[PDB]
RNA sequence: ACACGCAGUUUUAUCCGGUAAAGCGAAUGAUUAGAGGUCUUGGGGCCGAAACGAUCUCAACCUAUUCUCAAACUUUAAAUGGGUAAGAAGCCCGGCUCGCUGGCGUGAGCCGGGCGUGGAAUGGAGUGCCUAGUGGGCCACUUUUGGUAAGCAGAACUGGCG
RNA sequence: AAACCUCCCGUGGAGCAGAAGGGCAAAAGCUCGCUUGAUCUUGAUUUUCAGUACGAAUACAGACCGUGAAAGCGGGGCCUCA
RNA sequence: GUCUACGGCCAUACCACCCUGAACGCGCCCGAUCUCGUCUGAUCUCGGAAGCUAAGCAGGGUCGGGCCUGGUUAGUACUUGGAUGGGAGACCGCCUGGGAAUACCGGGUGCUGUAGGCUU
């Protein structure tokens, strides 16, 4: 059907997103960028497990969807249907072109063939958060999802608390002092620059 | 090939900076430009009449003619083989005084002062500028405290 | 003990929207001249609407603005027609209110076979002294923050001055 | 509710206009044409006559513009008229004419051209222009700056202009907007203009109101009843005021001194006081909250 | 025994830009997900004759957050780079001319007089006539367009083969 | 939900004939009043450039004017092509 | 200390709310015969001084937003010049020099020219 991923692996052209100039782009293969028990709080699923790439290459949307399916299936099998949260942090915006030969190379400018995501070295690809007891299951799910991507990517567990930008060790102290207010999937940080009415709303 | 448009490629060159649109300040309108004044040209998109060409933007020239609301400036322009001293007519709003010559004028006045002065004294003063000399060897006093060690930091993956 | 915070009527606005063409609008203007005592002006359409039977720059409605004691008298007549009855929704958040009358014959104008029944919409603009700042030429400025007319204050002013019997809903 | 128009991004991208434009005082579109001088002169000032009719005063000044700020070379005020004779009516057409005459005569006295360019002594209302005399210093030239005033027929800025040109200043002007011009006939009467210059309109209204209603006469001209000024005395009072102005237009600024130097306003609070105040408010709220 | 002038250089001053980067909790456009909203209205529905009365849901929106982007987006914003100045053709005085401009004034041009190494290092420079051949190029580091790619086609700087 | 009237918020998110970019808020947009500087004539300069033409444009100057109280503005279209 | 008229730089000057204004001044305000223009003296224009800080205006306050200026981010991202450096490549490290921008955390919230007033 489509060309092998070897053709569109390297970042050779400038980013070519879908816009007014580039129309007729087929829809991306991946449509759901996060699944599982996404309707959960910060305090119940702190793991912050990440998959980080080491190559400046392009990851196809089909590969992203396949890896998401595999990781979700293994995670459901191991932990449970609502015992984790998987988030994909790559969206296919770059559009690749196809010059199909039934004229030669004259007037060679391809039509939109598909969507691809440009990934830098050290950029997070997929993230999974769950309870502390499921560390082995998280790393196994990420290792299984590695085989659905080209290049070389590492599996890392960060010091952050879940999908937040605050360290896990200092998270509880900040929550206790009400520096951090939970808000759905994430947490809300309140500085001291706000009007005193907002501070009076809390601490009471 | 590209078009021969006069204002081609001037999307950002002839554009007012951020939060600086609107009425042109009147200080620029009431500045005088004598003959032989060094002036650097910067185009302004608010005024369309008297607009200098894009090749003279950022160039510096000398004023040789003056009109009611414009001046004539001779500006050197290189065309693929040589530098041509050509004269153009530019309106006042695209014209400002160059501050490169004022430092030289100030140094000339200071040198004239140092020439009139210290002449009856008999001691010749250094008038010529000199580059940065060696750093004039000195003493460093570490009173009490010893220098602090700076060991390299072990690597850890943060991403 | 407010020195110059007494609510007054800035203007009274009257308009009749016939909106077909010509003679009917002229008759509405005749009614406006009979009632307000001043020659009104015609308002043209903003754009063509096929359903309403109107076209661009076509004179739809005629309106007149009355200020001073004459506006007060016309408002007295129009409010006496309505039996001093208003609602909460008839009061706007900007401190102004208005009402409509189905037939102008109740105002005190004799009917005619040619110039028949024409209703009209009244609108009262309340204010305080010093409201001319926002509309004067040179040193235009906003009228403070505690000087603007509130909806509840307009309700109380209508309740006291005209003995209002406003009802909820 | 609504979508908040004035968000953070609204103020981030908001570009305020000039301070005078925000205050609604200066029309920079007209100021650019009125103030800027041709480049081929390099020093010649562009004098303009700024006239501002205030609520209870008339201000007439002559100034030229500089980069650091325009310099007022001469000034005249309507509140100075009682010194010369005009006790009441400081914001009428005759007051504007007197102020313009005072400004013109004071400038000519300062520049030493008091004897030359006497102007029109016998006021008639006709169009008058001052021609420079050969072998003598040239007549002073300036331009009228109306400002934001709507220049129609009968505006008092043109009364000040007429006073200035009768003082001996070469101000380019026409007779279109002087009181007396007929819009429907395109002709200038030149007699109604003399009536307005001499304050005859005010006297006519005074007589008409006195004949009509005594109470309205008392209310409209309450301070005219004081100082004993009557419609019969108006024209000679204004003529004597003109003569006194032409006799000696110099100014005699009072010697201001003996200032107590006290702060009537409120001094600004310091940073430490603000920080301590917010901390004390936090502590007080905590103490009050730990009660119920 | 005795130097003017010029530079694919640098230094000291003074102007120009909008690329790399970064941002989209800032404008435009794309876009993920949770909390508070009958803000708004509408579709299926459930408890209801119905009810903005309870419960969610899908629509485009809002209130503070959150994931990812832009050669034809941008508040910011480089490195590299491009103009000028570093004095005798410059300054400081005195006096004349002006059908220009001006209240006096300007502004320009004419004559007389007094003051010389104007940052570093290297070069001798300036100027005028005729004038053959050439007008198919190619390769490489770096930046870069189309193409899956090419010992492919096409650009920029520099260096080579020719 | 869209007819007309009133008040408030409204950095221009509208409009300026067109394609796009820049620019513009008591304007360069809308409505009015007057006009035909879309007039006649020497030169100088800018864009492509060989620094040659054509077209387009920029400061001037000499007369006739228009407009406004005036300062001023205007010898076509706010500028980049027609 | 402060105001008025004309301004210069155009938010340290703006926006939202609250408090204070002694004197001059600035305005609200009172009317439409004359000048003037409107459907309406609402605006403009003209004729005035019975009341007022109600409003504008001036000053001050907000653990205010914004704005201006710093630290952090960070010698990080990026980048001139170099290698018969590594790697299959993608890319990366080193040598020689220059050197950012968010989030986050601090400070400040108009100076000033001419002329004329008040506090005498
Ligand atoms: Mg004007
Ligand atoms: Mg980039
Ligand atoms: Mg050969
Ligand atoms: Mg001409």
């Amino acid at each position: 059907g489509r060309r092998p991923a070897r053709c569109y692996r390297y970042c050779k052209n400038k980013p070519y997103p879908k816009s007014r100039f580039c129309r007729g782009v087929p829809d991306a293969k991946i449509r759901i960028f996060d699944l599982g028990r996404k309707k959960a709080k910060v305090d119940e699923f702190p793991l912050c497990g990440h998959m980080v790439s080491d190559e400046y290459e392009q990851l196809s949307s089909e590969a992203l969807e396949a890896a998401r399916i595999c990781a979700n299936k293994y995670m459901v099998k191991s932990c449970g249907k609502d015992g984790f949260h998987i988030r994909v942090r790559l969206h296919p915006f770059h559009v690749i072109r196809i010059n199909k030969m039934l004229t030669g190379m004259r007037g060679a400018f391809g039509k939109p063939q598909g969507t691809v995501a440009r990934v830098h070295i050290g950029q997070v690809i997929m993230s999974i958060r769950t309870k502390l007891q499921n560390k082995e299951h998280v790393v196994e799910a990420l290792r299984r999802a590695k085989f659905k991507f080209p290049g070389r990517q590492k599996i890392h567990i960060s010091k952050k608390w879940g999908f937040t930008k605050f360290n896990a060790d200092e998270f509880e102290d900040m929550v206790a002092e009400k520096r951090l207010i939970p808000d759905g999937c994430g947490v809300k940080y309140i500085p001291n620059r706000g009007p005193l009415d907002k501070w009076r709303a809390l601490h009471s | 090939t590209n078009t021969k448009g006069k204002r081609r490629g001037t999307r950002y060159m002839f554009s007012r900076p951020f939060r600086k649109h609107g009425v042109v300040p009147l200080a620029t309108y009431m500045r005088i430009y004598k003959k032989g004044d060094i002036v650097d040209i910067k185009g302004m998109g608010t005024v369309q009449k008297g607009m200098p060409h894009k090749c003279y933007h950022g160039k510096t020239g000398r004023v040789y003619n003056v009109t009611q609301h414009a001046v004539g400036i001779v500006v050197n322009k290189q065309v693929k083989g040589k530098i041509l001293a050509k004269r153009i007519n530019v309106r006042i709003e695209h014209i400002k005084h160059s501050k490169s010559r004022d430092s030289f004028l100030k140094r000339v006045k200071e040198n004239d002062q140092k020439k009139k002065e210290a002449k009856e004294k008999g001691t010749w003063v250094q008038l010529k500028r000199q580059p940065a000399p060696p750093r004039e060897a000195h003493f460093v006093r570490t009173n009490g405290k010893e220098p602090e060690l700076l060991e390299p930091i072990p690597y850890e993956f943060m991403a | 003990e407010n020195p110059m915070r007494e609510l007054r009527i800035r203007k009274l606005c009257l308009n009749i929207c016939v909106g077909e063409s010509g003679d009917r609008l002229t008759r509405a203007a005749k009614v406006l001249e009979q009632l307000t005592g001043q020659t009104p002006v015609f308002s043209k359409a903003r754009y063509t609407v096929r359903s309403f039977g109107i076209r661009r720059n076509e004179k739809i409605a005629v309106h007149c603005t009355v200020r001073g004691a004459k506006a007060e008298e016309i408002l007295e007549k129009g409010l006496k027609v309505r039996e001093y009855e208003l609602r909460k929704n008839n009061f706007s958040d900007t401190g102004n209110f208005g009402f409509g009358i189905q037939e102008h014959i109740d105002l005190g104008i004799k009917y005619d076979p040619s110039i028949g029944i024409y209703g009209l919409d009244f609108y009262v603009v309340l204010g305080r002294p010093g409201f001319s700042i926002a509309d004067k030429k040179r040193r235009t400025g906003c009228i403070g923050a505690k000087h603007r007319i509130s909806k509840e204050e307009a309700m109380r002013w209508f309740q006291q001055k005209y003995d209002g019997i406003i009802l909820p809903g | 509710f609504v979508k908040v128009v004035k968000n953070k991004a609204y103020f981030k991208r908001y570009q305020v206009k000039f301070r005078r434009r925000r205050e609604g005082k200066t029309d920079y579109y007209a100021r650019k044409r009125l103030v800027i001088q041709d480049k081929n002169k390099y020093n010649t000032p562009k004098y303009r006559m700024i006239v501002r009719v205030t609520n209870r005063d008339i201000i007439c000044q002559i100034a030229y513009a500089r980069i650091e700020g325009d310099m007022i070379v001469c000034a005249a005020y309507a509140h100075e008229l009682p010194k010369y004779g005009v006790k009441v009516g400081l914001t009428n057409y005759a007051a504007a004419y007197c102020t313009g005459l005072l400004l013109a005569r004071r400038l000519l006295n300062r520049f030493g051209m008091d004897k030359i360019y006497e102007g029109q002594v016998e006021v008639t209302g006709d169009e008058y222009n001052v021609e420079s005399i050969d072998g003598q210093p040239g007549a002073f030239t300036c331009y009228l700056d109306a400002g934001l005033a709507r220049t129609t027929t009968g505006n008092k800025v043109f009364g000040a202009l007429k006073g200035a040109v009768d003082g001996g200043l070469s101000i380019p002007h026409s007779t279109k907007r002087f009181p007396g011009y007929d819009s429907e006939s395109k002709e200038f009467n030149a007699e109604v203009h003399r009536k307005h210059i001499m304050g005859q309109n005010v006297a006519d209204y005074m007589r008409y109101l006195m004949e009509e209603d005594e109470d309205a006469y008392k209310k409209q001209f309450s301070q005219y009843i004081k100082n004993n000024v009557t419609p019969d005395m108006m024209e000679e009072m204004y003529k004597k005021a003109h003569a006194a102005i032409r006799e000696n237009p110099v100014y005699e600024k009072k010697p201001k001194r003996e200032v107590k130097k006290k702060r009537w306003n409120r001094p600004k609070m310091s940073l430490a006081q603000k920080k301590d105040r917010v901390a004390q408010k936090k502590a007080s709220f905590l103490r009050a909250q730990e009660r119920a």
